[PDB]
């Protein structure tokens, strides 16, 4: 499967991950 | 930075959890 | 941001945050 | 199952985890 992350899938993934209080660039 | 490090290149959740908050 | 999982997606998210030693359906 | 759980609804990285391993 696709492991790399870019664009909304980053975004997405960083949202997921990083949840509320969200992330920085 | 992020883009190379996990869309160019593959990242792990511990380098995503990196650029948290 | 679309924060739905489907597909290849959710199969990446899991293989991103369960990691080596993967996961489950 | 997790299609509904996290594909239909979306679902929080704890909710996620909850599938692995």
């Amino acid at each position: 499967v696709n492991q790399h992350l870019c664009g909304s899938h980053l975004v997405e993934a960083l949202y997921l991950v990083c949840g509320e209080r969200g992330f920085f660039p | 930075g992020i883009v190379e490090q996990c869309c160019t290149s593959i990242c792990s959740l511990y380098q995503l959890e990196n650029y948290c908050n």
